[PDB]
């Protein structure tokens, strides 16, 4: 019939082409109901403090503490050395410095024999 | 005065855009014409193409054998 | 802020899941955390991976830029899908269709360019004919050096 | 020669005096935008004695007034090369100014930072007359990263705006990658050639210069459009309308053309970038010409027009025309300046309205932006005898008759058609048929500001082609000999692209509903280019400066 | 789906917004105003076709395929209102939007160039800080246990009183300053 | 030199004999007098530097650091006097003491004739700098930066105190006069490897290296903004000044121990600048900005042309001041909101119009916008690594992309878009903090007329 | 452009390629053929700062006319006929290129009738 929209990485399925969406059980009713009330209930803690009068600062969102917090401290004490954190710090720490040491060292070592041989054109290279 | 808004209808103009913009459009049509009537080249050509085949042997010098 | 609410270690025990949901402000049953594989998320809770400009712009914010509220766990890569960066949004077309289009598109242009480097168009003309040698005082020649005859004849 | 050098620097520095006036500032300004004005007025009346006196006898000089800098072997100083290049350019581009500037004053009215919209906008036209005049590659530099940053702050100018600050960031990100290749030509002139003076570079002429050629390729790239760094000057319409007029249609994105025009004995002795210039140069003339023929906000529209012509430009480069390629960018100036000046006006009348499928019975409403925007068009399209047939009419009478990519000739007149197609289409949706636009008519243009300065433009879009090209020297030959259907190609290639686009929309009064095809999908997304890379450069890189890079390493292994 | 009242959208609400999507798409795709009103009483009679479907699992398919039939046949740039989000002036004066505190922070000899204007936010402050601890006492008494189930709040109650949580709601700036 | 290290002791009874209210108004007026002084300094001639002493002596490296180093101090005194309002003021007095005893070290390590008294008075520049950062930093977490400090103490300095007394021991001197002309080549041998070794990896940690910046971005953060604009001004250049000093023996076996480091740089300003494209946290940003500009001072270094000299010293000179101006941006902020997170407090050039306007020159200046010496450093560093490899310019320009899009992001995030709601307290600008950004800014600008002097000795 | 569809559609055997021609000596098939005339001598276009392009055999014409363009500013219509003496003699050179071209595809077809006569004949 009709081609069918392909979900991707970069490309998420919308709300309406979900199936998933259009359930109408009665715990996802309570589902969506405590998500409701989860985000009233912090609605209201929140603009009880933002509409305050005596008041005058910041409203510390401890979310956002708590993501920054993640973001910088909780990196080192919940990292354990196995195969997949060796393997993907040498994949991604070792290996574009060997990459780029063999293609500099490479390059240079040509321009070098090529400067003893006198092939390269240093003519006007007085400015080094 | 300056043009009031109209609603759902044709707005005011006044008489001085009106006769600039036919001005203009007669100006531009006056500069197609008159550059086209003068040079009439720079649009159509300047100098005759020749036919390559309509060349003769002896100009060229193609002897047979 | 105080310790109670800070991120701690990956949550094993499902009592440990409940207190980290309600530390982090969250039903339990959507909250899962990143695998303890040992890349250091901890128990942050693993959001789906949508864009900021996917959200309800009309919804009442309360970051309207963001589309964020307060108190909501964020997600943990939020500074990276701000609706001036990354953007998961739907398309109407397909993301590997997109990409089918632009690299056949791109590479037989390409193909294209090379097939008309290959077989170039000219003028039935012969070489552009210049005096005094091919001009060769003018481009350069030394004066006591003479080159050889560069000759051009009527036609 | 005592008048000449004088007024050359005087033009500069009378731009930079409301700067200092700007900035020394304590009263509430009797009219800052017209001082400005009268200001870029005088700096125009003042380039156009050296000008003038340039036509009578050729006079070229160069102004080393100022020696700033000497590292052991390179002396840099402030050194202004007045050439044909800058003799016609400074005039135009103080012209176009001009006319942008008493636009503004209309157009930014109800703008409290009007008198910093006004510095910027100054601020943009010294550092683009720092990039036009410069003699060596570090004072171009200067005014290449100045018209970049001031693109920046013009583009970003409702900074509160999210898809603003994007797309100035975007901008800045393409410019930089171009910015790669100049700095990479300035590399290989310094070390091979010992100099980033013209003159040296002129004089020495290297023979292996495809690398530093290269280099200027990939600086044109990001800075005029072309392919594969493109989709930042459609991006950059979200700023105000008189940015987009000056800038980013007729003065700053021409630098890239203009860098590589600059560098034209480098490019006249080495093949391989003609190639390359003019391959590029057609892929960017095909293909935004194509995006240009399915979209519907009109500032878009004529961004894609721009950018095709800019393209366009790139390939008179590529077929070793490079004066031809500046005699079209001076004459690309007055009519795509006064497209977006007219097409803004048609938006600020219908109360922000840029969507084309909300506008049209507009040619009795307002009669003198019809009357502009169907010359502008028809310049653009390339009408006998109007400003735009002087010199991309001959162009194309160059890229016929030249030893040339025979694929590059054909993407170039199938773009020469797109562009009559997007023009009557602008004209078609925007100006003819029934209105489609809101209720409440607030429909006017009748101030003197706006008039006068689409009128000298128009003036400029009737004329100045022929004043031009009737007062520069010659510096090829033209080739004028060619068979009939080969001298009648681009005339018959334009009409046959307005005859299919009337067809086009002719068929959209039918009451008929077709599904959308492939071509319109791939058109109408911008080829799918800023819809993947815009989405998978950055997250390739962002979780790799995140997991790898922070996470991973620098915070656990090293 | 997400939505401030209610946690979901009913049935209703999914038809009346996806013929509202699929009349915009349309419009987008059917520039001209009579072939566009042509096509738009045509295609409200395809949705009044089906409008009395009892059956709300066999309405759930329909509008599923809908969606389907909507997504297959959409614009891809469709019109956004200029000030709709995705507009091209949409959030363009938030730059221009300060907020009125900053009133707060000025000199007293720019206090002292608008006397009126300052002499009456002077009482409106004070009638925001003479409100604040009744509408407080108000909402305490009048949410449930464990918080507001939903996100409105209740208007004023008594005479004299003001609804609560309302100075940001009424001295936001104007949306064109 | 001693003109200027008595002055800047004087400064101690000028600062513990003042009255209660004026011991900043003294102190900075007397350190903006000893800063005047210090253009004297700029006699230097084209074959000679200025020898003052046995002890002290001036090239044109040292004399523009030693400038900075003077004018840094007035700037710390305002940019700190704010939130040390509340303290008692012997602790107030005993943080001006620091101060200007990290002056002290730093104006007779910059002019240190001989290389023992510049380790001592290098190692020396560290103990203020410590309780600066650890008394005043408002916060102190540092379970993981004290091994780090350990193995700064480890794989740095203490090799160097070996080696230099090797070469006491060796050559019979450390005058670096001496040592321009009885300077023997040093071979390849694993003597000599381990030799270059020890001269360079304390002057590595401290410029940083990439794989070993891993305290710049917590000291940065931990530090008071005297401690923060100090480390970020002056104390990396300490490296660069000492590589460049201790590479005249170091030949030539540079010339192959160079490429792994060079590798750690090259791709090390392509990782960090990367990182500033993802920090929640301003102050971490600008720290690894910080690393992201000394990689190239590192290569430049090490790849030992004269183009490559002239623009490190110019690089170190503009990043000193670009760098302590954008921490005393972020501390401007800091003191308004209370936490330094960059997300919170949006859209602030609708309040504060001129303190974004310092934003935008902090940022052109952080990304090189011509012709500012940020670009003329960045531009002749380019050049000779250009000319050391011709594939490099692809790790510079990307770089060059890169340090574009986090300083501008950096000002899109703070100073556009939206403003944040629930933030109330943002007060009007401080004459106090637009004097600091200006005494930052108009002397960065002013370098640029007259950048010779800030070219170093092979100029 | 039907001699693009003859030599690739075709065999490039025949038609002459353009970037290395005349294949045959001048003086075949022209007794006593002449040269070509140079009028403006080579100091006179070296004063002239005429473009290296621009020195062909008929630069002549283009500096009288550039001499005419300078002599009557402002005036810059009035030098209307040596501008078309200039491009009448371009012209005339280019029909000289094209005449070149055609006596080199008629002696390339000389050779192939001669090679396909001695393959009829021997
Ligand atoms: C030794 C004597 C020398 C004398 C000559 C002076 C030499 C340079 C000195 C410093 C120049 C900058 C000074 C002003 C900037 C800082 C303060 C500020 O922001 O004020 C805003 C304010 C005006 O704004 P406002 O509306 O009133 O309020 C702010 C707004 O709310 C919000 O603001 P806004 O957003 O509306 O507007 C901000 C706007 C924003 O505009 C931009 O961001 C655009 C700038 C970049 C693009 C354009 C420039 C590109 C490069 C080309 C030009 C340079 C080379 C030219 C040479 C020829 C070609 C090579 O900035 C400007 O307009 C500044 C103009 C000058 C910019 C210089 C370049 C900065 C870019 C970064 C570095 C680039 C490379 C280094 C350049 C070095 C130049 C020497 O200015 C003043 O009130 C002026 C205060 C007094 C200034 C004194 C300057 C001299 C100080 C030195 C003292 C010692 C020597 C004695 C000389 C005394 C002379 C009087
Ligand atoms: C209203 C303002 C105008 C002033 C009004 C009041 C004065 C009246 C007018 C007369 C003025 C005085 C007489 C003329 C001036 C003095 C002339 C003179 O010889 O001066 C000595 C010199 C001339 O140079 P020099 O060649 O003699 O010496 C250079 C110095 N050494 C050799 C050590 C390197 O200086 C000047 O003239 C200074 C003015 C320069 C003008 C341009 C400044 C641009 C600054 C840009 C900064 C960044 C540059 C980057 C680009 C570099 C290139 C790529
Ligand atoms: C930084 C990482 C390396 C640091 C090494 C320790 C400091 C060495 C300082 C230089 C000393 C020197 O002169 O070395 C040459 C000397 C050579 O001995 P020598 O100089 O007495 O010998 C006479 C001269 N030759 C060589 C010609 C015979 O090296 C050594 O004696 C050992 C050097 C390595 C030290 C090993 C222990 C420390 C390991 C690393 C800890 C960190
Ligand atoms: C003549 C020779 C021609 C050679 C051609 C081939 C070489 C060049 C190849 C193409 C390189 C450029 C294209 C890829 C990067 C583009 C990034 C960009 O522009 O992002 C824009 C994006 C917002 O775009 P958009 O979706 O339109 O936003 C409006 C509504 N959201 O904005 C964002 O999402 C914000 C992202 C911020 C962080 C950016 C991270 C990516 C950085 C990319 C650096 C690329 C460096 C390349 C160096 C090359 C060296 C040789
Ligand atoms: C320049 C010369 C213009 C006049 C010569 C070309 C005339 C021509 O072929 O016009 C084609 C076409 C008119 O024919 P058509 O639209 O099919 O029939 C309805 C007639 N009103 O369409 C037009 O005449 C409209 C397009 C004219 C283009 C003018 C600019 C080039
Ligand atoms: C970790 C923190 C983040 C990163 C910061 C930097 C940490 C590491 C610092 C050192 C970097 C690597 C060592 C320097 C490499 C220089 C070239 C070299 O040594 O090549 C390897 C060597 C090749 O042999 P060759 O050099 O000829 O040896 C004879 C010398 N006369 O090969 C061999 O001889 C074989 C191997 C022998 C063992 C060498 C051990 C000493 C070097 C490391 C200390
Ligand atoms: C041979 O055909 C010589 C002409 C140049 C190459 C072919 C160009 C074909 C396209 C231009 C003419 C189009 C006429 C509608």
């Amino acid at each position: 019939s009709f081609p069918k929209y392909e979900p991707s990485r970069l490309a998420s399925l919308p709300t309406t082409l979900d199936p998933a969406e259009y359930d109408i059980s009665s715990e996802t009713r309570k589902a969506q109901a405590e998500r409701l009330a989860i985000r009233s209930r912090l609605k209201r803690e929140y603009q009880l403090q933002y509409n305050d009068p005596s008041r005058r600062g910041v409203v510390e969102d401890p979310a956002l503490i708590r993501w920054t917090c993640a973001r910088s401290a909780n990196v080192y004490p919940n990292f354990r050395p196995n195969t997949k954190t060796s393997l993907l710090g040498a994949l991604f720490g070792i290996g574009p410095l060997i990459f780029w040491y063999y293609v500099f060292k490479t390059d240079r070592d040509r321009k070098e024999k090529l400067i003893q041989e006198g092939k390269l054109d240093r003519t006007f290279n007085i400015s080094y | 005065a300056h043009i009031e808004p109209r609603y759902r209808q044709f707005p005011q103009l006044t008489r001085s855009q009106v006769i600039q913009a036919e001005f203009f459009s007669a100006t531009m049509w006056f500069w197609i014409l008159w550059r086209f009537w003068h040079d009439s080249d720079a649009v159509l050509g300047h100098f005759p193409y020749p036919d390559p085949s309509q060349w003769t042997d002896e100009e060229l010098g193609i002897p047979p054998d | 802020i105080t310790k109670d609410m800070l991120p701690g270690p990956y949550p094993k025990t499902p009592e440990e899941r409940a207190a980290a949901a309600k530390k982090y402000n969250m039903r339990v049953e959507d909250y899962e955390p990143y695998p303890d594989d040992g890349m250091g998320y901890g128990d942050y809770p693993k959001l789906p991976d949508r864009s900021q400009q996917e959200r309800d712009p009309w919804y009442d914010w309360d970051h309207p830029d963001l589309r964020l509220n307060w108190g909501e766990p964020m997600h943990w890569d939020l500074d990276m899908y701000i609706r001036n960066r990354v953007d998961t949004s739907p398309t109407p077309v397909n993301w590997n269709l997109m990409c089918k289009h632009l690299f056949g598109f791109v590479a037989f242009m390409l193909f294209m360019f090379w097939v008309g480097e290959t077989y170039p168009t000219y003028q039935p003309v012969g070489p552009k004919q210049y005096p005094y040698n091919n001009l060769y005082l003018e481009r350069g020649g030394d004066p006591n050096k003479e080159p050889e005859p560069v000759v051009h004849y009527e036609i | 020669m005592n008048l000449f050098s004088s007024l050359t620097l005087v033009t500069l520095i009378l731009l930079t005096m409301p700067i200092a006036a700007i900035n020394f500032n304590t009263h509430k300004f009797t009219n800052y935008p017209l001082y400005v004005k009268t200001t870029i007025s005088c700096a125009f009346i003042t380039s156009m004695i050296p000008t003038m006196m340039f036509i009578h006898t050729g006079q070229e000089m160069i102004i080393s007034n100022w020696h700033w800098l000497t590292i052991q072997t390179l002396k840099l100083s402030l050194s202004f090369k007045m050439d044909f290049f800058s003799m016609m350019f400074v005039p135009v581009a103080l012209f176009v100014t001009w006319s942008i500037m008493e636009f503004s004053m209309w157009y930014m009215h109800s703008d409290p930072n009007i008198n910093q919209f006004f510095k910027y906008l100054l601020l943009f036209l010294i550092t683009m007359l720092i990039l036009v005049t410069a003699n060596n590659l570090f004072q171009l530099f200067i005014g290449w990263e100045g018209v970049g940053i001031m693109s920046f702050l013009l583009i970003g100018w409702w900074y509160g705006r999210t898809d603003a600050n994007t797309a100035a960031l975007q901008a800045i990100l393409y410019n930089r990658i171009g910015d790669i290749g100049f700095i990479l030509a300035m590399a290989w002139f310094l070390i091979n050639l010992n100099t980033w003076d013209l003159q040296q570079i002129f004089m020495l002429n290297p023979n292996d210069s495809n690398l530093p050629l290269m280099g200027l390729i990939l600086a044109a790239t990001g800075k005029s459009a072309q392919f594969g760094l493109h989709p930042w000057l459609p991006s950059a319409m979200e700023g105000p309308t008189p940015v987009s007029a000056l800038l980013h249609s007729s003065t700053m994105v021409v630098a890239g053309i203009f860098l590589l025009i600059r560098f034209y004995p480098l490019t006249e002795n080495n093949k391989f970038g003609q190639s390359i210039m003019l391959c590029l140069g057609a892929m960017t003339t095909l293909f935004t010409a194509m995006c240009a023929l399915t979209q519907n906000d009109i500032k878009k529209i004529i961004a894609f027009s721009t950018s095709s012509q800019l393209g366009l430009m790139m390939v008179t480069i590529g077929i070793n025309q490079p004066h031809l390629a500046f005699l079209h960018i001076c004459t690309h100036a007055f009519f795509k300046a006064m497209l977006f000046m007219c097409s803004g006006s048609i938006i600020h009348s219908l109360n922000d309205e840029q969507d084309i499928r909300k506008m049209g019975g507009l040619f009795k409403a307002m009669p003198f932006t019809t009357t502009a925007l169907i010359i502008g068009s028809l310049a653009l399209t390339g009408m006998p005898f109007l400003t735009g047939f002087y010199s991309k009419d001959l162009i194309i009478e160059s890229a016929n008759t030249s030893y040339t990519n025979a694929w590059a000739l054909l993407m170039t007149l199938v773009a020469t058609s797109f562009t009559a197609i997007y023009s009557t289409r602008i004209i078609f949706f925007a100006l003819l048929g029934q209105p489609r636009f809101p209720t409440l008519i607030n429909i006017n243009e009748n101030n003197p500001f706006l008039i006068n300065s689409i009128k000298r433009l128009l003036i400029g879009s009737l004329f100045a082609g022929f004043i031009i090209s009737n007062n520069i020297p010659p510096m090829t030959i033209p080739q004028m000999t060619m068979p009939h259907y080969l001298k009648m190609t681009a005339l018959t290639v334009t009409i046959l692209g307005f005859i299919l686009a009337l067809e086009i929309s002719n068929t959209t009064h039918y009451l008929k509903f077709n599904y959308p095809s492939n071509t319109f999908k791939f058109s109408n997304l911008l080829g799918y280019y800023p819809t993947i890379m815009h989405r998978l450069t950055p997250y390739m890189n962002l979780t790799m400066s995140q997991k790898s890079a922070s996470s991973l390493l620098d915070l656990i292994w090293l | 789906a997400f939505l401030p009242s209610a946690a979901y959208l009913t049935h209703q609400q999914k038809v009346l917004q996806l013929y509202k999507r699929a009349l915009r798409h349309l419009e987008s795709r059917c520039v001209h105003r009579d072939k566009y009103r042509y096509f738009a009483c045509l295609l409200r009679a395809r949705f009044d076709e089906h409008k009395n479907e009892k059956d709300m699992v066999k309405a759930t398919q329909l509008l599923r395929e809908a969606e389907k039939e909507f997504w297959h046949g959409q614009h891809p740039q469709p019109y956004i209102f200029p000030e709709s989000p995705g507009g091209t002036s949409y959030e363009r004066y938030e730059c221009y939007k300060v907020p009125e505190w900053c009133l707060d922070d000025w000199h007293p000899s720019e206090k002292a160039m608008y006397p009126d204007y300052f002499a009456k936010r002077e009482q409106w402050k004070k009638l925001r800080r003479e409100s604040w601890e009744r509408e407080v006492k108000q909402l305490q008494e009048e949410t449930p246990v464990g918080g507001p189930r939903t996100e409105a709040l209740p208007p004023a109650r008594k005479q004299g009183d003001l609804p609560p949580l309302w100075w940001h709601i009424v001295t936001r700036p104007r949306e064109r300053p | 030199m001693l003109k200027y290290i008595i002055p800047t002791m004087m400064l101690m009874p000028l600062t513990w004999l003042s009255k209660n209210s004026m011991i900043w108004i003294n102190t900075t007026l007397h350190s903006l007098l000893i800063s005047l002084t210090s253009l004297l300094l700029l006699n230097q001639f084209g074959d000679n530097s200025l020898n003052f002493s046995l002890t002290f002596f001036s090239d044109s490296l040292s004399t523009p650091l030693l400038i900075l180093t003077m004018w840094l101090l007035p700037l710390m005194l305002m940019a700190s006097q704010h939130h040390l309002s509340k303290e008692n003021l012997a602790r107030k007095k005993l943080f001006i003491s620091m101060l200007i005893l990290l002056q002290l070290f730093l104006i007779m390590t910059f002019t240190a004739t001989e290389l023992i008294f510049f380790y001592i008075m290098f190692e020396a520049t560290l103990v203020p700098t410590l309780i600066i950062i650890t008394r005043w930093g408002n916060q102190t977490e540092r379970l993981n930066a004290g091994l780090y400090f350990l193995f700064y103490t480890l794989a740095g300095s203490l090799p160097l105190l070996v080696a230099l007394i090797y070469i006491q021991n060796t050559m019979g001197s450390l005058n670096f006069l001496i040592l321009q002309y009885w300077v023997q080549p040093m071979p390849n041998s694993w003597s000599n490897t381990f030799m270059w070794l020890a001269c360079m990896m304390a002057f590595m940690v401290k410029m940083p290296l990439y794989g070993l910046h891993l305290w710049l971005p917590k000291a940065h953060v931990e530090a008071p903004i005297a401690g923060s604009m100090v480390l970020a001004a002056i104390l990396l250049k300490l490296g660069g000044y000492g590589m460049m000093r201790i590479t005249l023996l170091l030949n030539p076996i540079t010339d192959f121990m160079a490429y792994p480091f060079i590798m750690l740089s090259l791709w090390g300003m392509i990782m960090t600048s990367s990182i500033c494209l993802r920090q929640t946290d301003l102050k971490s940003l600008i720290a690894y900005s910080s690393v992201s500009h000394m990689a190239l001072v590192i290569v430049a270094i090490l790849i030992q042309t004269p183009w490559s000299y002239m623009g490190a010293t110019a690089l170190m000179i503009a990043h000193g001041l670009t760098s302590s101006m954008l921490f005393c941006l972020a501390n401007s902020n800091y003191e308004r909101v209370h936490s330094r997170t960059m997300i919170l407090a949006r859209g602030l050039q609708t309040l504060l119009p001129l303190m974004a306007a310092w934003w935008l020159l902090a940022s052109l200046t952080n990304l090189a916008l011509p012709p500012s010496i940020n670009l003329i450093g960045e531009l002749f560093v380019v050049m000779s690594t250009f000319s050391w490899s011709n594939i490099t310019i692809i790790l510079m320009g990307l770089n060059m992309v890169i340090t574009a899009l986090y300083s501008l992001y950096m000002l899109i995030t703070t100073q556009r878009g939206k403003h944040t709601h629930h933030i109330n307290n943002i007060l009007p600008s401080f004459t106090r903090e637009n004097a600091l950004m200006s005494l930052h800014m108009l002397p960065l600008l002013l370098l640029s007329l007259n950048p010779k002097i800030i070219l170093g000795p092979l100029y | 452009g039907a001699h693009l569809a003859r030599r690739y559609l075709g065999d490039a055997s025949v038609e002459p390629e353009p970037l290395r021609m005349p294949t045959f000596p001048p003086d075949y098939g022209f007794p006593e053929r002449k040269e070509r005339e140079m009028v403006a001598t080579q100091q006179e276009m070296n004063d002239a700062q005429l473009v290296l392009q621009q020195r062909d055999y008929c630069a002549h014409y283009l500096i009288r006319f550039l001499k005419c363009k300078r002599d009557s500013f402002p005036n810059f219509l009035a030098c209307k006929h040596e501008q078309h003496d200039w491009d009448y003699c371009e012209h005339l050179d280019y029909v000289k290129r094209m005449k070149e071209f055609e006596r080199e595809r008629r002696l390339l077809q000389r050779k192939k009738r001669r090679e396909q006569r001695e393959a009829d004949m021997a």
